[PDB]
């Protein structure tokens, strides 16, 4: 079964760092692009990062361009994103999504992130 | 869930080997290699192009599009 | 069995990376990557396409196709 | 060499749900799409349920859409059809194929499935 | 060999991930994927192919060929 | 190097089956379609038979469809040709080849087929 | 960084395996496979090529391009 | 150094996947798979070819070219 | 996760040598096309040199061409350059990059070469 | 780092054969296409032979089809030339070559081979 297994999110301080891990099983993860999806509460999805099969290839949004950082470890089926200097505008659920994340039903169950005073 | 109808105004091949085309004013970029040569080949020949997304309005890619010919 | 013999209505490229064609107002679907660019080409040149399948139903996944030129 | 091997059938009640289960062998699985294909006594064969090499993405005949679901295990080269809420409808013989299943080649010998 | 020299009549991608073409009534199939495209071409613009077998019964398999334009 | 080694083949009468192996060596031979070719001595060459990598994708001559059945076993780099209800047409030398036929090069050094009775 | 903008004046296949194009006078390689279609259809259709770089210089290197139609 | 200069007169797919050009009465072979795309398009378009190599007798082999349009 | 940690740099006298060395990380290294690249103080990036996966295939700047010599352990996933008979012309910051070193996104962090 | 050793070459007798060895180091052997090449004195370099990857497709030049045959060994990264009925005007400097043998610069250093009497 596709599972895809968000974990490192949490409380943070405004300036502060995290790191987001999501471990994917049941499909060839090697054969993906993969992308990070944020859901802000009250507004729409919002695409984030995304990295090619292959994990040189890397995409960010505007809004975390520079703060962000898409890695891959095709060894292990691991996709993570590097989060330095937290803005709470980036408080939302941290999605792992399959593909370019167009579909929801290519998501985990989402990674809580709140940074906050 | 149509994102865009129409000509393809631009292609562009990206340095992380994905493929961006401005269909009816709005930019959408996809990761899949299969597409790169059709849809040039729509721009080419004036296709008429719908992207298809479900999250329209994340900034998330495309890997849905379906070519139509022109008519006259 | 020919299911469908026509000038290709329209080409769709799928999420899953499958490829469909609506020839003679039945769409029919390809797992082939091969079958992409000789599909768009036959599409764009004006070619008619004879699709063969066992599963003859709208909708019908197929992989054996013949392309005969315009006349 | 190459065997497709359905089980999971049987005669089940309207509403009611079935997880049919094919057994291949003597090919590399994980390297085909993988199809299930119904035939119905009197009718023609209909296609049901797609899912890629990939093995994220699935297709499913409109039909189905809803109450079927495809899943494949690599790891046992095995292809799964969960069906749920059967209608009669979907009474018949269900083949297991190799590809599209656009070529009765590459058919399995199918599973009955009896909805009444 | 050259078994068959001629217009492409028709093209046909097989279950079997082969490819037919018909070339002067006789039918010849190749397992080059790299041949695909190049024969949907010399179909398309009219080229005339020139079939090269060892075997040149119809439905014998090929893979050399030789594309010169009208 | 390449080779192609075919063995199986001998004296059957008509009805009877044989079965046709050959064993390559010197190449990766998952990597290329394999088929079976006949020459029948007075007659040009025929194909016989085609497998595809992976052995799914099988393909078979008019004259023989039927009767006969192409497998590979990537594992033990071996081609099959299961050649049953024999005639005395499919009375050849049978040679093992790599890709469609067509280039004798690619062929091996047969195997020989004679069908026949006390007539 | 716009590096070039024109037609595609002439396109050369390197013993490397990489593909040059002459636009506006200034010579751009590229390692990218698929490019070496891409780049053929434009300068045989007569697309203005946009050759996006750092390296700007002639002779550079570039992977990132954008295709339009002539008018 | 450059062997022929030319429109390509024919072009021959191989039993070895190679695939021969004959440009100004002489053949040239290459082993590159994304060379035969490149070359029959050339071939079909009227585009003239410039071969380079080392080895410039007809049936050496080649990797080299250079495309330029018609005019 | 991706790693270009370039070494070798310092102070050499013109007519001297060096010999850089970039230790690839993170990615399966004999996939790709690898670079260097050149940023002289004030001036703007130069491409130095470029070797294809296999490592036969070389590109050579023609301000570099015959003095400088790109290989490649696709063992020891290493990429090196060097750098004989240097001119004070080369004085920059040597970056190592994926690919044709158009973007700066794939280049490590650079070593430094003075030569004066 | 690239090197190519060409050995087995030497005086034969017309008639008489012998087998070329060339031991390739410091590139992938097993993804390039190999040929020789001869340099006879006084003439120009003449293309002999050629191997796809993989050892299935062999070319030969016109003057040594059927006496020449072209091997390769990709465990051993060694690329040899089975020399068969040798006449006089086979007397040149036989260079084992990377690709098509159109670069001299991915040539060895050649290996002797005189046929007289």
């Amino acid at each position: 079964q596709v599972q895809l297994q968000e974990s490192g999110g949490g409380l943070v301080q405004p300036g502060g760092s995290l790191r987001l891990s999501c471990a994917a099983s049941g499909f060839t993860f090697s054969s993906y692009y993969m992308s990070w999806v944020r859901q802000a509460p009250g507004k729409g999805p919002e695409w984030v990062s995304g990295i090619n099969t292959g994990g040189v290839g890397t995409r960010y949004a505007d809004s975390v361009k520079g703060r962000f950082t898409i890695s891959r470890d095709n060894a292990k089926n691991t996709l993570y994103l590097q989060m330095n200097s937290l803005k709470p505008e980036d408080t939302a659920l941290y999605y792992c999504a399959i593909g370019e994340g167009g579909n929801r039903n290519y998501w985990g169950q989402g990674t809580q992130v709140t940074v906050s005073s | 869930a149509d994102c865009a109808k129409g000509k393809i105004e631009f292609s562009k091949y990206n340095e992380d080997d994905t493929f961006t085309v401005k269909v009816d004013g709005k930019e959408y970029w996809t990761s899949r290699w299969n597409l790169q040569p059709l849809l040039q080949s729509a721009q080419l020949t004036g296709m008429t192009v719908t992207i298809k997304s479900s999250t329209c309005e994340s900034g998330s890619g495309f890997a849905e599009v379906q070519f139509n010919n022109d008519l006259e």
